């Protein structure tokens, strides 16, 4: 039972993980392709969608970029610039606005000012460049501003605000890898507990052939028997499963037995001891005659037979003989 | 590819071995619990059923084959040797005085034997003598 | 003598037909004798059986008492394994329950009645009444040899000793030797009493019917023979009757001195 | 970037808790109700467990006993005379007893004396002893 | 569990396999003079991060010992909010938790100098690096959990027993255990109840005996039916017969009971 | 001078039936009673001759006679069965045991013979009683006496079991004993008074002797052992007498030795007293290893007598194996059959003839008398 809820469960546990992995995973890729190729698409693209596309098609754009509002309020610009500058931002200000939105951003010009002197040449195909770079610090948002910027701490001063100070701006990267090892830290129990419940599933996949198919034969047919297999039975079996009856069964059995026990039971505590008469079974039949007279003569008398048997015969023959020749 | 495998090798210990050792404290006991609760819930629940059973396990095995299994094994041996003694030798009646006479005689015989180790003494004289004769 | 020869021929005629003609008659005899044949043989008939049946008679005599003693006699080998088992336990009957509860504790009340004024009772006023004459006894053996007191320290007590020590070692000693001796006599002893009773009852009997063993067959013998003599006596009354009739043929003798 | 900071995560650890939410949060929480759900499927396989010993008992003990049963009713075929002698119950009970009564007491006598005739003689010898004391009165 | 932490780490440890028997109490006499006589080799490079004031100790070598021992609170202002309370814990029995404290920062310089080296190749490299993850490992992983399903039998067997109680004790295994124990006690009873499958076999075979041993009793239960008939009209002067043995002796002891009867009397 | 020849012959021919009655005596007698009476009466010898068969019939009347003749003839026997004894006894002891090689052929002739001169010699009581019927018996006797012979043959039985009382009881004594006196001997009365438990009786005044002296008889050497023990207790009745005995305590230099001089004493005065029970069994002692075999002996002497006993029945077996040649001898007829065989071969036919004419001429002289 239940592997299709514990599937549906099971699809509920993928559910919240590769939600993001609908917008995340899933979009990407076909933006993806769409941004190594962008070159080649974004001629066409940028005559229509940056006015239909910046309202419609990629303000979903400010959706993400909105849990970042606080730096994103200095980026808020640039959604309003690209507004008043359609005409403009089509083909011309892509790269000039990293030089505007630099000066009102010198906290993260560290980015845009060397931003705004490397885009103006391959604009054309380094604002696929620029696009990642405000995209840099999205999720980034959640760890990078608030976090680094508390270097100056007496914990974290003599460590790393000393020599891993100059990675203020390289320890944008170690965030990706952390939750990849938390997916794995995540899954370090829930592995386990995929790991067998779904091997068990398989064991629910038996329980259909021999328990579950058993209860549906249980449910109705069984059912019914249980009231065939049983009204037979109450003549030798089924009395008992109430007790009062449980000793009128031994009553009939005591009346099966009434007989039995009058004449079995008696001899049944001394035919235990009757073993040794069973010994006396042999003894009395070839023995018997031989140790009447031999129970002194076998035990200390050995010596004496001898002369015993010397009389019956060396002197006891000529009297016999004289019978002997009337029994010849 | 050695740097492949050792940067693929730091991977696990998030989520392999950790379990071997954090839920070696925190996940293993779904393998340790199912198994023998898997058993144990089967015996625990036979036992009530055991027990519905005795009532009637209680009637088959000594009711009815405990109390019949000690009656048959001994009508065989009344008819063997208890019907022998007794039943048959009405039919011998002339012989039953001599036929009981014989185990009062074995409880006896010794008493008569003194005859013959009295003869014998003769033997054993002559026997012990022998060595006051050679002195 | 007119009338001498004259009465005799009237009576004789008839009479003298028969004279010789018993010579006929010769014929007659026979069939009489052999008709006697026939009565002596039937008659014999009531012997011819009995014969045999005296001897079975007799033969009565031969199984019923003789040999219904010797068949115990002839089967005693035969099975003397059981023997021991089976007659025995017929034959003590009574005669060993009679030693088992008797004779077995027979002697046991009188030992401790009558050892002890037997056996404590015989030299104690010989002992008691010896210490005085001893002490006027001892007095001559000193006062009668006064001067040995220098040398009367040890060696003067053997004197009269000497001939007393070792034959008193002797009869002393023999108590050990008769140890094991005379313990056994007194269940022996009891046992052939009985034993020879018993048989002998057996005996005195047995002695008187030698007086009657000239009895039981001497005068059967003589039955037997007591008809074999009528055998005997059959052929006397054969040779006499026989003799009539070749005499009967020498009446000729004279007569061929006629013709 | 927190690593750099992870001293900090004690404060963040709150934060931090989100990222064992969407994957490991999810995992317990959905695995708690399944504690409740591998219940539910034993109370399923408990229900099935009291019925197949019902059931199945009561049938397979059924065509096999009927089969003995007439053995027994056979083992009664050997008691068909004492069957007539059941209306006399009264009365042929007492006489098979008597043909024990009189050996099933000889058979714990002789079983017993035999392998306690080390002991057990004197004390049956107590009774018989008595009466052998009638030597005395034969010559007295 | 922690406890045996201590004893392993510093097993490793070349050097310092030997000081375990002391080590948890002179960790601090090791991070003392040992943090550079002996510790120059692995927690060297943890040291890199602090050679500024180590810089600084090749300044006042004289008094570093005592410098250290200045250096003690500043080990104690990184703990100055995470570990004030257990500072006093950490020392003895709880250095696993300064060890889990420990282990906090050598996994986070591993990932500094990764992301430092990472921060090169991005030219790139994040144009596959938050999209190839979620497909190629979460792919395997979901199935992964089957490949440890396999192995869960092989590693456990000695550590079924030691993981069976830790947690469940405090909620399930409460009365499980002494349920588990009564259920072994009756464990027996239950395993010959898979033999009670077989038991017909045996219980079928009871009423064979009798069966059996009527077959014996052919011409014997045939007699029986004249044994009842026959004889149960016999058994009535039978009683009168069980005289007979104490008759018996009486009989040899008739004449003689006139002078033995009177004893009883006596008594 | 020949007329005389035939007148003499007139009277010899008379006087010759006078000679032919003397053919035979027992009927020159029968004949000269009637013939001087009647001369057709003396025919009657004829029918005399069928006489001796109505001869048998008078045997019938004179059957009161054999009845009271046979019964002392048994007694004609019975008292003479002492000498009976060494001419039977013997005669029945050594038929088959010492005469079986000759056994057969000397009984019928030489050995009945001998018992035959017995029954002359001391049978003569009888010997006249058939004598006497030699010529008058098978004539008048043998009619009644075989038809008596079963009877005179079982009336003779009831003194013979009287006297068969030797053997008849001697299995009964034998046997009819042991077997009584198991239940009825084992109930004898006390103190009996008769000849067949006097030798029991001679136990009992032996067991009122042995009975008293039982324990002193097994213990007569451990008599002096008491003894023994009472020159022990002489120290303390030399104690009792020490106010007499101060007189040899004075004489301490003469003290040393005089006590074992009391020894004499203390040795000889228990030890000639003891000779008197050690001699009891010491003359029975030295002979033990035979007076023993006398003790076995009589039990041995039981079976002798044993012996004896059945000797005698499987001899009585061995005359009745020569009682079935008594029988034979009433089947050996044979050895009298040629005197049978002459009777028979003499009855001719021829000599009839001749006579015929002999008595014609003898008788017809009768008729010239007249002259």
């Amino acid at each position: 039972m239940t592997m299709d809820r514990e599937k549906e469960r099971e699809l509920e546990l993928e559910s919240a993980m590769y939600t993001n992995c609908l917008l995340l995973g899933l979009d990407p890729n076909v933006i993806g392709l769409g941004a190594s190729n962008g070159t080649p698409r974004v001629g066409l693209f940028r005559h229509s969608n940056p006015k239909l596309g910046e309202q419609l098609l990629y303000f979903i754009l400010s959706s993400l970029r909105g849990p970042a509002q606080s730096s994103k309020d200095f980026d808020k610009v640039w959604p309003i610039f690209d507004s008043a500058q359609s005409r403009d931002f089509r083909k011309v200000v892509q790269a000039i606005i990293s030089e505007l939105e630099s000066q009102g951003a010198l906290p993260r010009s560290n980015s845009r000012v060397s931003s705004l002197a490397t885009c103006c040449g391959p604009r054309f195909v380094e604002l696929l460049w620029q696009l990642s770079l405000h995209a840099l610090r999205e999720v980034h948002r959640r760890t990078f501003p608030a976090d680094v910027a508390s270097n100056p701490l007496p914990s974290s001063l003599t460590d790393v605000s000393f020599s891993h100070a100059a990675t203020l701006l390289p320890v944008t990267k170690a965030r990706i890898v952390l939750e990849r090892r938390r997916f794995l830290k995540n899954a370090e129990t829930a592995v386990q507990r995929q790991a067998m419940w779904s091997n068990l599933a398989h064991e629910m996949t038996a329980e259909f052939r021999g328990l579950c198919a058993e209860e549906a034969y249980l449910q109705q047919e069984l059912e019914k028997l249980n009231d065939l297999r049983n009204k037979v039975k109450q003549e030798g079996e089924v009395w008992d499963d109430l007790v009062s009856s449980s000793s009128q069964n031994s009553h009939l059995v005591s009346k099966a037995t009434r007989l039995w026990d009058s004449i079995m039971a008696r001899k049944g505590q001394h035919e235990v001891l009757a073993s040794g008469p069973i010994e006396d079974l042999i003894a009395h039949r070839e023995h018997r005659y031989r140790i009447s007279g031999s129970a002194l003569l076998a035990a200390m008398d050995q010596s004496s037979q001898v002369p015993r048997a010397e009389l019956l015969s060396a002197h006891s023959d000529d009297s016999a003989s004289l019978a002997d020749d009337k029994e010849l | 590819s050695i740097a492949s495998d050792l940067g693929f090798a730091v991977a696990p210990p998030p989520s392999q071995e950790e379990l071997q050792s954090f839920a070696s404290s925190n996940g293993e006991r779904g393998d340790d619990l199912i198994r023998v609760l898997r058993e144990l819930s089967v015996v625990q629940r036979k036992i009530a059923d055991l027990q519905v059973e005795l009532q009637g396990r209680k009637d088959d095995k000594n009711v009815a084959h405990l109390t019949h299994v000690g009656e048959m094994q001994k009508k065989i041996e009344t008819l063997s040797r208890i019907t022998q003694i007794l039943k048959d030798v009405i039919q011998n009646k002339d012989r039953i005085i001599a036929r009981l006479q014989q185990p009062y005689s074995l409880d006896c015989i010794p008493v008569e034997a003194e005859y013959q180790k009295q003869f014998s003494e003769l033997l054993m004289k002559a026997a012990s003598d022998y060595g006051a004769l050679t002195a | 003598l007119s009338a001498r020869n004259l009465q005799m021929n009237g009576v004789l005629g008839r009479l003298a037909s028969t004279s010789q003609e018993l010579a006929h008659y010769h014929s007659g005899e026979e069939d009489g004798i052999y008709l006697a044949y026939s009565d002596f043989h039937a008659y014999l008939a009531g012997d011819s059986a009995c014969t045999k049946e005296l001897n079975q008679w007799f033969a009565k005599q031969l199984d019923t008492g003789p040999y219904r003693l010797v068949a115990e006699e002839g089967k005693s080998k035969c099975s003397w394994v059981s023997l021991d088992d089976t007659s025995n336990m017929l034959r003590d009957l009574e005669k060993s329950q009679h030693q088992r509860v008797a004779e077995l504790q027979r002697l046991r009340s009188i030992f401790g009645t009558s050892e002890r004024q037997w056996i404590e009772a015989q030299v104690e006023n010989a002992k008691q009444q010896a210490i005085l004459l001893t002490l006027k006894s001892q007095v001559t053996s000193v006062e009668a040899h006064i001067h040995f007191d220098l040398h009367s320290l040890r060696r003067k007590h053997a004197d009269l000793v000497e001939e007393i020590s070792t034959l008193y070692q002797k009869e002393e000693k023999l108590l050990s030797e008769t140890i094991p001796e005379l313990c056994w006599e007194l269940a022996q002893l009891q046992d052939t009493y009985i034993l020879q009773g018993d048989y002998d009852l057996k005996v005195m009997r047995q002695e008187l019917y030698i007086s009657k063993q000239k009895v039981f067959i001497n005068h059967l013998v003589n039955q037997l023979a007591r008809h074999q003599f009528l055998k005997l006596a059959c052929q006397l009354e054969k040779k006499n009757m026989l003799g009539a009739f070749s005499l009967l043929k020498v009446i000729e003798s004279e007569l061929q001195g006629y013709l | 970037e927190d690593v750099h900071q992870l001293r900090l995560l004690h404060n963040r650890y709150l934060q931090w808790r989100f990222a064992i939410a969407r994957a490991e949060s999810v995992m317990y929480i959905q695995r708690l109700t399944s504690e409740e759900t591998l219940f539910n499927v034993w109370h399923a396989i408990s229900e099935l467990q009291d019925h197949v010993t019902r059931q199945r008992i009561g049938l397979q003990q059924l065509k096999l006993e009927i089969k003995l049963n007439s053995l027994l009713n056979d083992q009664m075929v050997s008691l068909e005379d004492w069957a007539t002698l059941e209306r006399d119950h009264v009365s042929s009970l007492v006489g098979a007893i008597s043909d024990l009564e009189a050996n099933t007491l000889r058979l714990p006598a002789t079983g017993g004396t035999k392998a306690d005739t080390e002991s057990l003689k004197a004390a049956m010898s107590s009774a018989l002893d008595v009466m052998q004391a009638m030597g005395s009165s034969i010559w007295s | 569990m922690a406890a045996k932490q201590m004893e392993e780490i510093q097993k490793k440890l070349r050097l310092l396999s030997y000081p375990r028997a002391n080590a948890p109490a002179q960790s601090l006499l090791f991070a003392g003079m040992e943090r550079y006589a002996l510790l120059e080799w692995l927690f060297f490079k943890l040291l890199g991060d602090k050679s500024p004031f180590s810089q600084q100790n090749l300044q006042g070598d004289a008094g570093v010992r005592d410098e250290e021992t200045v250096r003690i609170q500043y080990l104690a202002e990184i703990a100055k909010f995470l570990g004030i309370t257990p500072t006093v814990d950490i020392e003895a029995i709880q250095g696993h938790g300064t060890y889990e404290d420990r282990m906090e920062m050598l996994r986070n310089i591993v990932d500094l100098v990764e992301a430092s080296l990472f921060s090169d190749n991005q030219e790139w490299s994040i144009d596959e690096q938050v999209a190839k993850d979620i497909q190629l490992i979460d792919a395997i992983a979901e199935r992964q959990s089957l490949i440890f399903s396999e192995e869960c039998k092989l590693f456990p067997a000695d550590v079924q027993i030691q993981s069976i109680y830790p947690l469940p004790d405090v909620s399930e295994l409460e009365t499980k255990l002494s349920e588990q124990a009564k259920i072994l006690s009756n464990l027996q009873q239950k395993v010959d109840d898979l033999a009670a499958k077989h038991a017909y076999n045996p219980d079928e075979e009871y009423t064979e005996v009798e069966s059996q041993l009527r077959a014996r009793l052919e011409s014997f239960l045939e007699t029986a039916r004249a044994f009842n008939t026959i004889y149960t009209k016999e058994i009535r002067p039978w009683t009168h017969m069980m005289e007979v043995p104490q008759l018996h002796g009486f009989g040899p002891a008739a004449n003689r009971l006139l002078e033995a009867y009177n004893m009883l009397l006596k008594f | 001078a020949y007329d005389q020849q035939c007148d003499e012959a007139t009277r010899i021919f008379a006087e010759y039936h006078k000679r032919l009655q003397v053919y035979v005596n027992q009927a020159n007698d029968a004949q000269r009673s009637v013939n001087s009476s009647n001369e057709v009466l003396s025919s009657l010898s004829a029918n005399s001759e069928r006489e001796a068969v109505y001869s048998t019939v008078k045997g019938t009347k004179s059957a009161d006679d054999v009845i009271l003749m046979e019964t002392t003839r048994e007694r004609n026997i019975r008292i003479v069965c002492d000498l009976l004894a060494s001419r039977m006894i013997e005669r029945i002891r050594n038929s088959f045991p010492a005469y079986e090689g000759n056994g057969i052929c000397s009984l019928p002739e030489l050995e009945t013979a001998k018992l035959g001169f017995e029954y002359d010699g001391e049978i003569t009581d009888e010997m006249k009683t058939v004598i006497v019927n030699s010529l008058r018996g098978p004539p008048l006797l043998l009619q009644a006496i075989a038809a008596y012979t079963l009877r005179i043959k079982t009336l003779i039985s009831r003194e013979m079991e009287k006297i068969d009382v030797r053997a008849d009881a001697e299995m009964l004594r034998y046997k009819f004993e042991n077997n009584r006196v198991t239940d009825n001997s084992s109930s004898d009365v006390s103190s009996p008074s008769n000849n067949q438990l006097l030798e029991r009786q001679k136990a009992h005044v032996q067991q009122f002797l042995a009975t008293e002296d039982a324990l002193n008889k097994a213990a007569e050497a451990r008599d002096l052992c008491h003894k023994f023990i009472n020159r022990l207790h002489g120290s303390a009745d030399t104690a009792t007498h020490s106010f007499v005995g101060g007189t040899t305590q004075s004489g301490s230099n003469l003290r040393q030795f005089e006590l074992d001089v009391w020894g004499k004493e203390r040795e000889a005065a228990g030890l000639r007293a003891s000779l008197n029970t050690l001699l009891s069994e010491i003359q029975r002692l030295n002979k033990l290893c035979a007076e023993r075999k006398e003790a076995e002996d009589s039990l041995k002497k039981k079976w002798k007598k044993i012996e004896e006993f059945d000797a005698r029945r499987s001899e009585l077996e061995t005359i009745y194996t020569t009682l079935l040649k008594a029988n034979m001898d009433a089947v050996a007829f044979w050895n009298q059959q040629p005197l049978a065989a002459r009777e028979y071969a003499s009855a001719t036919v021829i000599p009839a003839s001749e006579v015929v004419v002999d008595i014609s001429n003898s008788a017809k002289d009768f008729i010239e008398k007249e002259v």
